[PDB]
């Protein structure tokens, strides 16, 4: 009356499956060195690895569980330019830990600067009205310096705000700067938040300075599902339960090998 | 904006009781919400930010749980200080909006008012009017009873009261009854007595002056 | 330890602008983590954040007074301000000054200081002082007060000795008498014994009248 056997492989048979390999999910809104290959994707069965990484310059994302869930059942991301023009910043900033052939960075992103060293950073307002049928997956980040000098440095003296703003939200961050634990041979860091805008619906980002612009937007195409595992992937084998051990097969109401499989799936004993 | 519909608008439990008090969301704003304790004419103190993380310096008998759109304070082993309004706010996106509030009344063991009449200044009684204030202190539950009489004659539209926020330490309440006459009705009668009927008292107590 | 005062009329005239001011002690006004906010509480109702403000001078209104709303601070004083303009009735509330503390790393903002709070009653009715008689005691334990009378607008402060009794006071909330003034009493028990003994002064602050009684029972 319940199943205890499951298959050691991930059963892809009929259905759309991505090994996301090396890249972690959120790493495709951003676009670090490992996500080129999907920055846009279609899937019906996604699937993460333990070694994947959302992140090439050390940080963190706001409200990650939430958007990996959302990632995870969303048939893949479609993208689109913002059309973004900047006049009086540096716009092209690089780290080392994003290397493509040397020093790069997120390939959606555009790190913004002062024009050169310790010059000041313009006040700027910046804004895009989702023009489509679906929820614009909209991403921005914030840039912790090492030191005070170094945001000095780099965006200018003074108190640096970034203000988000859209019908349905609104909220202002700040940057906080200081010497943190060497992850990839750096101490600054860049925390990437993230909201979704309706259609017909502005975003409106103000700020002036340790601001990650975004340069496209994400669409999700559809349903999906999406698991992390580190067996091996099966194209002759259907499926339709699956979880990090395996594959499911079962007519039987009920289960006792996993208590969070994903898709159709006995419940669990 | 986000309305915040925050359950419980008055309650009562007794010194030790485990109290919660909810408060719901109409979006999912992943726990940017913080409590706040208002004690009677005071601002409202910060208990516990981010959902479930107390600020330095509240007791650790506050605590705060909560997903998504429903979320709880909790206090355990409640103290007789305790006794305050308590608010959720919303931390997610400006207009920041607040919960309509919880009244946290101290429930207690009835105790019976200390009754005390006052009679009017002779400095008073030269501005034409005479205000006789008597007052019941210390006393549980919040109900109680205050007649005038004047040379045994029931007193009406004359009077006015007004109860206190009940004790941070002992939980009870006093109220002052006011009897305002003129200074001609004052110097017409002599016996001023003010009655007072309260259920830990068994007999109404009735404390009098005379005014020569 | 970052203090917050706030310092403005006690009252206003219908249909006029008024005017607090937040002075903000030990911390610079120019912290980079501090959103100073203004946060209004009709008496008997709930709490209403108005608006708040950065160091770089960047303001968010809430968008129901947006319209009558400006929020300003002064570096060189210390100190942010709050203007509404065009008063009604409503605005009668007790105003808070509140620092919105940012520094929380996760992004999770709150009030951590808050202002003493001062009401602002709205009314064509000019202010008045108050009056004060004393409620003589008339063993155990006496009663001793003194009844503060005909003042307008609230809020009155009653003391005893100075602050230096507490223990056994009750000062009662304002009632307001068909002349439009406020009364109320201010008791206290002590031992019968003290009477002759110590003095009981009790000290009655009108900061809208900007007149103290001080009467001695
Ligand atoms: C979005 O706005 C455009 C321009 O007003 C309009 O043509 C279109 O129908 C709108 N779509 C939706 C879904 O509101």
């Amino acid at each position: 009356t319940v199943e205890r056997t499951n298959i050691p492989r991930i059963c892809s048979k009929g259905k759309r499956t991505v090994d996301l390999g090396q890249c972690g999910l959120l790493g495709t809104i951003t676009g670090p060195p490992q996500c080129d290959q999907f920055l846009e994707f279609s899937a019906d069965l996604i699937i993460e690895r333990r070694e994947g990484s959302d992140v090439c310059y050390p940080g963190k994302f706001v409200n990650e569980e939430a958007l990996r869930q959302i990632l995870r059942e969303s048939g893949g991301i479609d993208k689109e330019a913002m059309g973004f023009t900047y006049s009086g910043i540096r716009t092209n900033g690089a780290t080392s830990a994003c290397r493509r052939s040397g020093s790069s960075f997120y390939a959606e992103m555009k790190w913004l600067l002062s024009n050169t060293d310790n010059a000041a950073f313009p006040q700027m307002t910046k804004s895009y009205k989702n023009t489509r049928k679906s929820p614009a997956l909209i991403v921005w980040g914030i840039h912790h310096s090492v030191s005070t000098a170094e945001q000095t440095k780099l965006y200018g003296s003074g108190n640096k705000l970034v203000t988000v703003g859209s019908s349905n939200y609104q909220q202002s961050f700040v940057p906080s700067p200081g010497a943190r634990p060497q992850v990839n041979g750096l101490s600054g860091r860049i925390d990437f938040h993230w909201l979704m805008l309706n259609p017909n619906d502005t975003v409106t980002f103000s700020f002036n300075g340790a601001f990650i612009a975004p340069d496209r937007a994400s669409f999700l195409r559809g349903k999906s599902m999406g698991i992390q595992s580190g067996v091996q992937v099966d194209a002759n084998c259907e499926g339709d339960c699956y979880h990090s051990g395996g594959t499911i097969i079962s007519n039987l109401p009920f289960q006792n090998i996993d208590s969070r499989a994903v898709g159709k799936c006995p419940r669990y004993v | 904006d986000i309305v915040m519909t925050q359950s419980p608008s008055s309650l009562s439990a007794s010194v030790g009781d485990r109290v919660t008090i909810t408060c719901r969301a109409s979006q999912s704003f992943s726990s940017h919400l913080n409590w706040y304790q208002q004690k009677p004419g005071r601002a409202p103190d910060l208990l516990i930010y981010a959902a479930s993380s107390l600020h330095s310096g509240v007791p650790s008998r506050f605590s705060g749980s909560g997903s998504g759109t429903d979320f709880t304070l909790t206090i355990s082993s409640l103290q007789p200080e305790d006794f305050a309004v308590y608010y959720c706010q919303q931390s997610y996106s400006v207009p920041y909006t607040f919960g309509q509030g919880t009244k946290l009344q101290i429930k207690r063991t009835v105790a019976a008012p200390s009754v005390f009449i006052f009679p009017p200044s002779d400095e008073q009684l030269k501005s034409g009017t005479a205000s006789v204030v008597c007052l019941l202190n210390n006393f549980y539950p919040r109900e109680a009873k205050v007649q005038w009489k004047v040379d045994n004659a029931l007193q009406s539209g004359n009077s006015q009261e007004s109860v206190t926020e009940q004790d941070s330490k002992d939980s009870t309440y006093s109220l002052s009854s006011t009897l305002t006459l003129s200074k001609a009705d004052y110097e017409k009668h002599k016996v001023y007595a003010c009655e007072v009927t309260h259920q830990g008292l068994s007999s109404p107590v009735t404390k009098s002056f005379n005014r020569g | 330890q970052v203090q917050l005062v706030e310092s403005g009329p006690g009252l206003v005239k219908p249909s006029q602008t008024l005017s607090l001011t937040c002075t903000v002690s030990g911390g610079s006004i120019n912290s980079s983590h501090s959103f100073w906010s203004w946060i209004r509480q009709p008496a008997g109702k709930g709490l209403e954040w108005i608006g708040r403000i950065y160091s770089t001078g960047n303001s968010n209104y809430n968008p129901s007074l947006k319209s009558r709303v400006t929020i300003s601070l002064d570096t060189s004083k210390n100190q942010f301000s709050l203007k509404l303009s065009s008063v009604t009735a409503a605005d009668t509330a007790v105003y808070y000054c509140a620092r919105e503390s940012l520094w929380n790393p996760d992004y999770y903002y709150y009030m951590d200081v808050w202002g003493k709070g001062t009401l602002v009653t709205v009314s064509s009715a000019s202010f008045k002082g108050p009056s004060v008689f004393p409620l003589a005691p008339s063993g155990g334990t006496a009663a001793l007060g003194c009844l503060v009378k005909d003042y307008f607008p609230e809020p009155v402060t009653v003391s005893w000795n100075s602050g230096a009794l507490t223990s056994g006071v009750h000062t009662f909330p304002a009632v307001l008498q068909s002349s439009g003034l406020y009364s109320l009493s201010s008791v206290v028990t002590v031992p019968s014994s003290s009477l002759g003994t110590q003095t009981y002064i009790c000290n009655v602050n009108h900061k809208p009248s900007n007149t103290k009684v001080d009467k001695k029972v």
